[PDB]
């Protein structure tokens, strides 16, 4: 899980 | 179980601000994005933005930059949204939802507020409604203005049902995958730009509005909805 975007 | 418990209805006047809350429980608050969604009559569902309560980083639909502010308090596991310069356009029900690996599978119950982009992916649902008799099967179509296929091999198309007086619920994730708790009467297929939700053996619990949504790229976008009703 990226901390700066929820985009895949 | 995951719970998202939102603050109560607000009756407010134009020109003011309001701040609403979304108390999270049943999972690690700082691990997942929380998104916010606007349900305004005649305007389907509209995605406002999201926030990561670990980093505090937020992303907004440009349409809401200067309207909505997302914050989080890690001490109380609560997400907040503040709206400024309230107008009639802001009268709506607002939902928080937990993003589970791109799935909006957990939704708050909504907060009612009553006020007394060219490159965005356009999601279209040609049928405003479908009218069926119980036990019939039905197909509901959606199209996206660009491919929803990602380099990773997944197609980031989602189907939701919003039953009358309820929050949206996730039915199908990444084009074809059946969401937990959803009967296998529901299925999804598609080409990456055109999609079909199929419902076998329709029953009264299936009544409501079906929305497609893309979670490929910001801002996330929903179709206009197709209302299913019984004849």
């Amino acid at each position: 899980i990226n901390y700066y975007t929820s985009e895949p | 179980e995951v719970q998202l418990q939102q603050s109560g209805a607000e009756l407010v006047r134009p020109g003011t601000s309001v701040k609403m809350s979304c108390k999270a429980a049943g999972y690690t608050f700082t691990k997942y994005w929380i998104g916010w969604v606007k349900q305004r009559p005649g305007h389907g569902l509209e995605w406002i933005g999201d926030i990561h309560p670990g980093s505090f980083y937020s992303n907004y639909n440009e349409k809401f930059k200067g309207k909505a502010t997302l914050t989080a308090d890690t001490s109380s596991s609560t997400a907040y949204m503040q709206l400024s310069s309230l107008t009639s356009e802001d009268s709506a029900i607002y939902y928080c939802a937990r993003d589970y690996y791109t799935n909006y599978g957990d939704w708050g119950q909504g907060t009612s507020v009553t006020v007394s982009g060219g490159s965005d992916i356009v999601m279209t649902q040609a049928a405003p409604s479908v009218s069926v008799t119980p036990g019939e099967s039905v197909s509901i179509s959606c199209r996206s203005s660009k491919s929803l296929l990602h380099r990773n091999g997944n197609t980031y198309l989602f189907w939701f049902l919003q039953r009358p007086g309820q929050s949206p619920q996730l039915l199908i994730y990444r084009m074809s995958n059946l969401a937990s708790g959803v009967p296998d009467r529901f299925s999804g297929s598609g080409s990456g730009t055109a999609f079909t939700l199929r419902i076998s053996r329709v029953e009264a619990e299936d009544v409501g509005v079906y929305y497609c949504m893309q979670h490929l790229e910001y801002p996330y976008t929903f179709g206009s909805g197709t209302k299913l009703e019984l004849k």
